[PDB]
């Protein structure tokens, strides 16, 4: 059984959003996942009664919608002619900036920070030694942010393009909060083990921010998290060890000013010295009054407001989840 | 047990008793010297604890 | 519990007394047709009204009656119950005090002030009562006991009117002559020196007078001696010394009460949502002993303003 | 893995692998045990064998069906008379474990999934909760809470530990 | 008796309609409204009457009048059943529903009684708490295993009361089973709860609520938020709950003298006032010329600033952009990725005793979708929704909720600083997702928010530092400071000339003489005038898009200078501001394709507004 | 549900609305009956010259002193005229007094005399408060076992006079919510019970004591309480009483304090106990003060030299302090009309405080 709401984008102005049950059935099992639209060719019924005893005189009974062909409103892998076609671009030569070139166009300038976006996401080896260690197949980003800047839109384009990215918040917007525990289900009430995002997000990238907003908790969990790749609990009859090979991008919040003295990033950033250690590539960005890239970005806001080379999108996707295995 | 600092994400170090909500049961909940009896203890960030 | 149906006598200290309701014993019940009353005794918790009637000449014939109860032809009873904390000084090295149910009925009830040193005797009978219902081993019998005389230690002031022999003692003490230096020596002997000290606290124990211009405000006839000092006086010598020799004396200190805990607080009624209130609620017409003002919360600085 | 567990298979040999999350308070089943009639007098003795709501008490004296003239020439030992002599009668254990999926692979939309466990003899006691076993079972159902809609149970059949 | 004259009720009501119906000539309606009636139903055939009240009055000189309104529940089927012979008479399945209008006495929740039961008397209120839509059988098919097992039948009225006593199966009267599922008639309805109105409870008193059924045609009218008029009818549920009231309790103790024998299945009974409803109006061409006359002058710029707030008397700024939050941008679509949002905020932050408070009221006071609160003592989930649950058997049902139902109005929120950094959060979603998420214990939800929010917080110290910034001033964080558009810092100094004119302003408002004083338009006419005005659609198509982008940089090539004062890092949005602000001024205007003009006031405007703010 | 004859009687414009309703039926009166004989003695009581200075000494015969501020006390029960325009207005009678200075003054026992007259009184202190300790009171019901909402603190306040003891020690929150009850006079309820603005008038008044248990010179007044000096402004009149080191008066002290002790009786001042409970009940409805042209010219000429000082302030509620103030004077005697002359004396009473302030 599913339940089903409204859709809240074209609600008539004013009014309220309300529910109704869909029952599932053989062929129908688990074609959705939460948080989506379907396309639903129902049947309208009630249930038949539950127990008649004295109430109100007003008959009570709520109705039920059986469905039959559930659609999507108006997954990807290679394929021989795809692997082939492949090795055609992949004997070029200037196939670096190229992946550039295609990567994020709203965003104009910044060449070294968007190369540094897609050879993050773009992976390494790990080569563990025989017996001995492990050194790291994960790339730590630091990106030093600045109000003024789109810096959000580089991560929600990871989000949209890589095979398991997961926006983890940075502070209680997401029902995520980086430090496992076990809690019980409101919709069902036994006690449930809930890793965090980065328990989640092994061979995956993750994406959190506002690390001055941060507590001591979760300060605690990404240091062990760069540290060991492995996170173990003490909870109430119960020791563990869960294992995370996440990889970390940042975006940050310089404080007070945009770029505060000559004073070096460790003493413009209010954060400590052992993160900063086990971030290894540093995004810096730049807010100054440029002549030549006012005239670039002002014109471009209003070409986006009148409206009222690179590889597509679907080809470099098919390119990462192909090469990263 | 290795600890980095006193904290983990979610494991205390030193000796934590917890109530039980059931039954409201007084036990041992965990830490890392209960664990590691006869072992070896690794933390780091002393100073920064 | 081989004392049952014996005759007692045990001490403690009142504590959570409830508040006096009737008791119903017996109902009476008009017939309205044959014109009788019908009675009924109870003597469990609680019980049922009865048939339409059981009359000798309503029975034997097709047309019974239909009765209803009355109010004003029915016996009631005075009932409110309390429970009896141990006396904390028999009490073995490692022990929790326990308490104890007692029911009070009649002519004895509103004379059991909350916190006090009473000896209560009576009779020791069970109440039909188990615990939990899987956890009945089959006979389980609770018990309680019924109150029959009270007598208080600590005897309250503005309760007496006898002075014969009364003054057969107190003439002895006018008599006496230098009394009012003999008492101050009186009063907590046991340390040496400050006489004009426990002089002023022997005036603190008198307090006692009052007046109202009427519609209009009173006046307060109330000392608010301090003491500052330390260490060496042992000043709490005097502290527990005053409060026990005083009635309604309450001891207190510091921080073991909060600024919600000396005074009221609401909490869920058992049998008979009232306002359960702290020391300062218990020991009004008496003298609190108070321990390190100087530690307070500030907000429980305010109400001794 | 147990994201797909279709009707088809329902009590059928599946195995699985996934994270133990707490064990249960053992209790304990019969298996044999000696019984009288609280009026005819009547003994007999009861032997199970899968004892994994199967069985119970008879509800009539039984000394009726003999196959002895004296003994069934000599009332109504009714209602159902059979009580317990609890001093002569055999034991075994039951264990009610908890099995959590692996949280490393999709359950990224959703809230995580779980069943509900109960092993035999010598497999109580055996696995502290946590670690990363493989068991094989039967994919059983049970009745218990007017769709006639019941939850699913595994049958338990040879849990291996991990090295 | 009572057979005859609720018949008599019954023919001389359908004397009444079948007669003449307006009295009026050829100039205006002649003859046959309730005529026309049917007849106009017969070609949408909807299955409802809409007849007035008044006309009823005229007749039978108030004798028949003061024959329905007093027990109106004895009068339910022949009303319906003489009704039902006129159209069959006149047309041709058929349904009905019976709604009144125009009550000539409306009263309230406290002037209702157990005397007024069955009677017609109109509640006014404020709609809270809206419920789904269910069906109601009142049409029971239930018979036994016996033969005629078709007995459509009782409990048509408020009782699950299914089998009647004498069938001629072989069925008995103890004989009952369940009603056929298929064959009936349904109707459905929803379930308000109004609440009682804040202008007429007394001292002491907080507001009251009360159940409210409308069934059949009345569904969907309702509206939580709103100020509506009823059907006069009422009825009364029975109630569970009123135990241990305490009282003398009835009971329902049948006889026993009757029949003579050779148990005790009695009852009780304790209900409650409940209210039903068929009609709802929702209250609370000749001046088209007039509004002609409002937009071809030339003035009503500066008219409309000083017509805003005769109460307060000083700067003019404020009102220009509360009046801009009055009039809608443009909200139109883009490409696929991020549709544009457009609304206007403005926030101000000034001194205690200052008068704040005005500009608040008047807000509240006038503009439609509008709701004051200085919330403190409010939670953080006042202005989101409210998980009610089990108002029936998994009734879910979801509160307005004090942010989202002012949609396409102003909702003004006081002391930012008063509130905790939850409902900041909660304020930045609807500032940036604007929408609002719900897992509250169970059902997850999501629902949205399209409102403008006025701000009046206060400075930490209480007053303005000059040397030190506007950014060490409102104790809060970044973002929700960057959402905000426009500030308007005031503080006031003493001049003598206009000293006395605030001394002169003041008392001549408490001069309840010449308090008449007067602004160039009335406010029911500007009221209709931002009516008017929202049906502009304004589409920029001026060359001077290209001018403005200069325009914009030297708003920064001097901003390039001098960081030290209140700096800035001046904004995309700063920018998209001043897109939307050039929007609502030319549709003050009456004016598409913006003149640039049109931006250089509303490029000043932004430049005076940091004027106020770079000290 | 009638009013006593003994303490004070409501106002009218808050039962207007069951005095527009409550003819329907026969009811009780709640309003005090004045009788006939007794109408020219009010009328002879109004002839009396030195009423401005008997009717304050008759009020509090327990402290001899404060007669300004005993006279604030009864114009704070003559407040106002609740001027109400066509749309909006409503501009009520309210005056709002904070007093302070030294202990053993007896400030509390003034306001439990004031206490005793208010037919609905509601007397406070610090630190017993929240921010939802004034309203919505909202909880679980016993007997019918539901959850029922309260009336708060301030609407027990509707109507009266509240009373607040060591306004100091309040939080933030806590005096908080003063800022809208001093402004607009309404309450903003939100939450999940009951999202609907009310009001709740009352007439607020408080006291605390300062930092230094004795006020020292040489030191600013503003300096000396712990308010924020806008918010402290924002009051009506605000009072100091101090301690003088004279002893002209502490020879009149013991004797009259010692006559209220001795000879247990409560005994050259007529003192009418209830000519005056309800001559203030007769002076509520029958009189409207209206403050004509002739005030104007000097009202504004002297509120300009009140501006004039510069360099505590004066801002727009000093304007509107005064107005409400002198027809409330005018209330007294029974004036429906203003004179030019009333007017300095209420200038003087703010100035009572002004020539306090030399040090």
């Amino acid at each position: 059984r599913v339940t089903l709401q409204e859709a809240p984008g074209t609600v008539p102005p004013g009014r309220l959003p309300r529910h109704r049950e869909v029952i599932l059935l053989a062929d129908l099992v688990d074609v959705s996942k939460p948080g989506e639209e379907v396309e639903v060719t129902g049947i309208y019924k009630n249930n038949y009664d539950g127990n008649l005893n004295a109430k109100n005189g007003f008959p009570v009974f709520a109705t039920i919608i059986e469905a039959n062909s559930i659609k999507r409103r108006e997954v990807f892998s290679w394929t021989e002619e795809e692997e082939r076609e492949f090795r055609k671009i992949s004997r070029d030569r200037g196939i670096i900036d190229k992946i550039i070139s295609s990567m994020a166009p709203s965003i104009y300038g910044h060449r070294d920070i968007k190369t540094a976006v897609a050879c993050s996401l773009f992976g390494g080896v790990p080569k563990n030694v025989n017996g001995k260690h492990s050194i790291r197949g994960d790339i730590n980003v630091l990106l030093l942010g600045d109000p003024g800047t789109a810096k959000s839109q580089i991560l929600k384009y990871v989000e949209k393009t890589a095979h398991r990215a997961v926006f983890a918040t940075g502070q209680g917007a997401s029902a995520v909060g980086l430090t496992a525990s076990v809690r019980k289900d409101p919709i069902t009430k036994e006690w449930t083990l809930e890793g965090g995002a980065l328990v989640l997000a092994d061979k995956g990238v993750c994406l959190i921010d506002e690390f001055d907003k941060m507590n001591d908790q979760d300060r605690t969990s990404i240091h062990e998290a760069m540290e060991q790749q492995s996170i173990s609990i003490s909870k109430a009859g119960i020791v563990t060890t869960l294992q995370a090979r996440c990889s970390i991008i940042a975006a940050a919040n310089p404080n007070g000013g945009r770029y505060n003295s000559t004073l070096p990033l460790a003493q413009n950033v209010s954060l400590t010295e052992p993160i900063l250690s086990r971030f290894d590539i540093l995004c810096v960005v730049r807010d100054l009054v440029d002549e030549e890239a006012d005239e670039r970005l002002a014109t471009f806001v209003v070409d986006s407001h009148v409206r009222s080379s690179p590889i597509p999108q679907e080809l470099l996707m098919k390119y990462i989840h192909y090469a990263r295995t | 047990v290795y600890t980095s600092g006193k904290g983990s994400s979610a494991a205390g170090l030193t000796a934590s008793v917890q109530r039980d909500p059931m039954t409201r049961e007084f036990y041992l909940e965990g830490g890392a010297m209960v664990l590691a009896d006869g072992g070896v203890v690794c933390i780091d960030e002393f100073d920064k604890m | 519990g081989d004392f049952l149906g014996q005759l007692i006598t045990v001490r403690g200290i009142i504590t959570r007394v409830s508040d006096v309701k009737p008791a119903v014993e017996v109902i009476a019940y008009t017939c309205d047709q044959c014109g009788y009353e019908v009675f009924q005794e109870v003597n469990s918790r609680t019980f049922t009204p009865l048939s339409e009637c059981t009359s000798e000449e309503c029975s034997q014939n097709q047309t019974k009656g239909q009765l209803f109860m009355s109010t004003r032809a029915s016996k009631f009873s005075a009932f409110q119950e309390c429970k009896i904390q141990e006396l904390s000084q028999q009490v073995p090295v490692g022990h929790i005090p326990r308490s104890l149910n007692i029911h009070v009925n009649g002519t004895l009830v509103r004379s059991l002030s909350p916190g006090d040193i009473v000896d209560v005797t009576g009779i020791f009978l069970p109440a039909p009562y188990t615990g939990f219902k899987a956890l009945k081993a089959g006979l389980l019998t609770e018990t309680y006991l019924e109150a029959q005389f009270v007598r208080q230690h600590k005897k309250k002031f503005a309760s007496f009117s006898l002075t014969s022999d009364v003054e057969e003692r107190v003439m002895e003490l006018i008599t006496s002559g230098d009394v009012y230096n003999r008492l101050a020596k009186s009063i907590a002997p046991e340390i040496y020196g400050n006489l004009d000290v426990k002089k002023a606290l022997l005036l603190l124990l008198v307090g006692g007078v009052d007046k109202r211009v009427g519609d209009g405000m009173k006046i307060r006839g109330d000392i608010n001696v301090c003491l500052m000092g330390d260490p060496g006086v042992a000043k709490s010598q005097l502290l527990k010394a005053i409060c026990k020799i005083s009635p309604r004396g309450v001891y207190t200190t510091g921080k073991g009460s909060s600024g919600v805990g000396l005074t009221a607080a609401v909490m869920k009624d058992p049998v008979t949502m009232i306002l359960e209130g702290g020391a300062l609620v218990l020991a009004d017409n008496g003298i609190c002993c108070i321990d390190e003002f100087d530690k307070m919360d500030e907000s429980d600085r305010t109400a001794i303003h | 893995p147990l994201r797909d567990l279709d009707s088809e298979h329902v009590s059928k040999i599946v195995r699985l692998s996934g994270i133990i999350i707490s064990t249960s308070v053992l209790s304990s089943r019969a298996t044999y045990l000696s019984i009288m009639c609280r009026n005819c007098r009547h003994t007999t003795s009861i032997t199970i064998n899968n004892f994994n709501n199967t069985v119970s008490l008879p509800r009539s004296c039984l000394s009726t069906i003999e196959s002895e003239s004296s003994m069934a020439n000599e009332k109504n030992c009714g209602p159902d008379p059979y009580i317990i002599i609890h001093e002569s009668s055999k034991f075994i254990d039951q264990q009610f474990l908890k099995l959590q999926e692996i949280p490393e692979l999709v359950p990224v939309g959703e809230m995580p999934r779980n069943l509900t466990m109960t092993c035999d003899r010598y497999l109580t006691n055996k696995v502290i909760p946590g670690t990363r076993v493989t068991i094989v079972g039967i994919y059983s159902i049970y009745n218990s809470k007017g769709v006639a809609i019941r939850t699913p149970y595994i049958k338990i059949l040879g849990i291996q530990s991990d090295v | 008796v009572d057979d005859v004259t609720g018949e008599k009720v019954r023919e001389a009501f359908e004397q009444f309609l079948e007669d003449f119906s307006v009295q009026s000539t050829d100039t205006g309606e002649v003859e046959k409204v309730y005529r026309a009636q049917i007849e106009f139903m017969k070609i949408y055939d909807l299955n409802t009457i809409y007849i007035d009240y008044q006309h009823l009055s005229m007749r039978e000189n108030g004798a028949l009048a003061m024959a329905i309104s007093e027990q109106y529940y004895r009068f339910l089927p022949f009303l319906q059943k003489g009704l039902r012979r006129v159209v069959r008479k006149y047309a041709p399945e058929r349904v009905f529903q019976i709604s009144f209008f125009n009550l000539p006495t409306v009263h309230r929740i406290r002037d209702i009684r157990s005397e007024k039961i069955g009677s017609l008397l109109s509640i006014s209120g404020t709609v809270t708490r809206t419920s789904e839509v269910r069906p109601e059988l009142y049409k029971a098919s239930f018979t036994c295993d016996m033969c005629r097992a078709i007995v459509d039948n009782v409990e048509q009225s408020f009782k699950y009361t299914e089998p009647t006593f004498c069938p001629n199966p072989s069925c008995e009267n103890r004989a009952f089973w369940t009603l056929n599922v298929t064959r009936s008639r349904f109707l459905d309805w929803q379930k308000v709860r109004i609440q009682e109105n804040a202008n007429e409870i007394p001292t002491g008193s907080m507001p009251r609520t009360l159940d409210v059924i409308l069934r059949g045609d009345s569904v969907e009218r309702a509206k939580p938020g709103d100020r509506c008029k009823f059907t006069g009818v009422e009825i009364v549920v029975p109630d569970v709950t009123q135990l241990g009231l305490p009282g003398v309790k009835p009971s329902s103790t049948l006889d026993t003298r009757g029949i003579s024998k050779t148990s005790l299945g009695v009852r009780d009974l304790t209900y409650k006032i409940s209210f039903l409803a068929c009609h709802v109006i929702s209250i609370g061409s000749d001046e088209i010329n007039e509004l002609k006359e409002m937009v071809k002058d030339e003035h009503i710029y500066d008219k409309l600033v000083r017509s805003i707030a005769p109460a307060v008397f000083g700067h003019e700024a404020v009102k220009k952009g509360i009046l801009l939050q009055m009039l809608g941008g443009v909200h139109k679509s883009t490409v696929e990725g991020i549709k544009l949002r457009g609304d206007i905020n403005i926030c101000v932050v000034g001194d205690p005793s200052t008068s704040k408070s005005q500009f608040l009221k008047y807000v509240v006071g006038f503009a439609p979708r509008s709701v004051y609160t200085s919330g403190k003592a409010s939670s953080a989930a006042g202005l989101t929704a409210a998980v009610v649950r089990d108002e029936e058997g998994g009734d879910y049902t979801i509160e307005a909720g004090a942010l989202m139902l002012a949609d396409n109005g102003i909702c003004c929120i006081d002391e930012f600083d008063k509130m905790d950094i939850s409902d900041q959060v909660a304020i930045h979603e609807a500032m940036e997702q604007q929408t609002i998420s719900i897992a509250k214990a169970g059902i997850h939800a999501t629902l949205n928010a399209r409102t403008s929010i006025l701000a009046a917080a206060n400075p930490v110290g209480g007053r303005y530092n000059r040397k030190l910034s506007l950014r060490g001033n409102l104790n809060m964080t970044a973002p929700i400071m960057s959402r905000f558009d426009l500030f308007f810092v005031i503080l006031d100094d003493c001049n003598e000339k206009i000293d006395t004119e605030l001394a002169s302003h003041i008392v001549d408002l408490h001069m309840k003489r010449d308090e008449a004083i007067e602004p160039p338009f009335s406010a029911e006419q500007l009221r209709r005038y931002i009516k008017y005005a929202r049906t502009f659609k304004p589409i920029l198509t001026k060359e001077a898009r290209s001018y403005l982008v200069e325009k914009y940089k030297e708003l920064r090539k001097d901003d390039a200078q001098g960081f030290s004062r209140s700096s800035y890092r001046i904004t995309v949005r700063q920018l998209e501001s001043m897109i939307r602000l050039s929007e609502a001024i030319a549709r003050a205007n009456c004016v598409d394709e913006i003149t640039p003009s049109f931006i250089a006031e509303a490029y000043d405007l932004l430049r005076q507004s940091i004027i106020r703010v770079d000290v | 549900k009638v009013s006593d004859k003994r303490l004070d009687v409501d106002t009218s414009t808050i039962e207007q609305e069951l005095m527009q309703n409550k003819v329907d039926h026969n009811e009780v009166e709640e309003v005090r009956q004045i009788t006939d004989q007794d109408l020219a003695k009010i009328r002879e009581v109004a002839a009396r010259e030195d009423l401005y200075s008997l009717l304050a000494r008759s009020i509090a015969p327990s402290i001899y002193e404060l007669e300004d501020v005993k006279k604030g006390i009864l114009l704070q029960l003559f407040g106002g005229t609740n001027k109400t325009f066509t749309k909006g207005g409503r501009y009520r009678g309210d005056i709002n007094i904070l007093l302070c200075g030294d202990p053993s003054t007896s400030k509390s026992q003034i306001l439990q005399y004031v206490h005793k007259i208010t037919p609905r009184g509601v007397y406070t202190s610090g630190k017993g408060s929240s921010a939802v300790g004034l309203t919505a009171y909202i909880t679980r019901d016993v007997d019918t076992k539901q959850l029922v909402l309260e009336s708060g603190a301030l609407v027990l306040s509707d109507g009266g006079v509240c009373c607040i003891d060591e306004f100091d020690k309040m939080s933030d929150s806590t005096r908080s919510v003063l800022h809208e009850v001093m402004e607009q006079q309404t309450i903003s309820i939100a939450k999940a019970g009951i999202i609907t603005t009310l009001n709740a008038r009352s007439s607020i008044l408080a006291s605390a004591n300062p930092i230094g248990s004795r006020y020292n010179p040489n030191l600013p007044v503003t300096e000396n309480i712990d308010l924020p000096p806008p918010l402290l402004s924002r009051f009506d009149l605000v009072y100091l009483v101090l301690d003088k080191v004279d002893e002209k008066n502490d020879r009149e002290l013991a004797k009259h304090l010692t006559n209220l002790y001795l000879e247990d009786k409560p005994e050259d001042d007529v003192l009418p106990v209830e000519f005056l409970t309800m001559y203030i009940s007769y002076a509520k409805e029958h009189i409207h003060p209206i403050i004509t042209e002739a005030a104007k010219t000097e009202l504004v000429r002297a509120y300009v030299g009140m501006r004039k000082m510069g360099d505590i302030t004066a801002t727009t509620r000093q304007l509107e302090s005064m107005i409400r103030l002198a027809e409330a004077h005018a209330k007294m005697k029974l004036k429906n009309v203003v004179e030019l002359e009333d007017v300095q004396e209420a200038v003087r009473l703010i100035r009572s405080a002004i020539k306090d302030y030399a040090t």
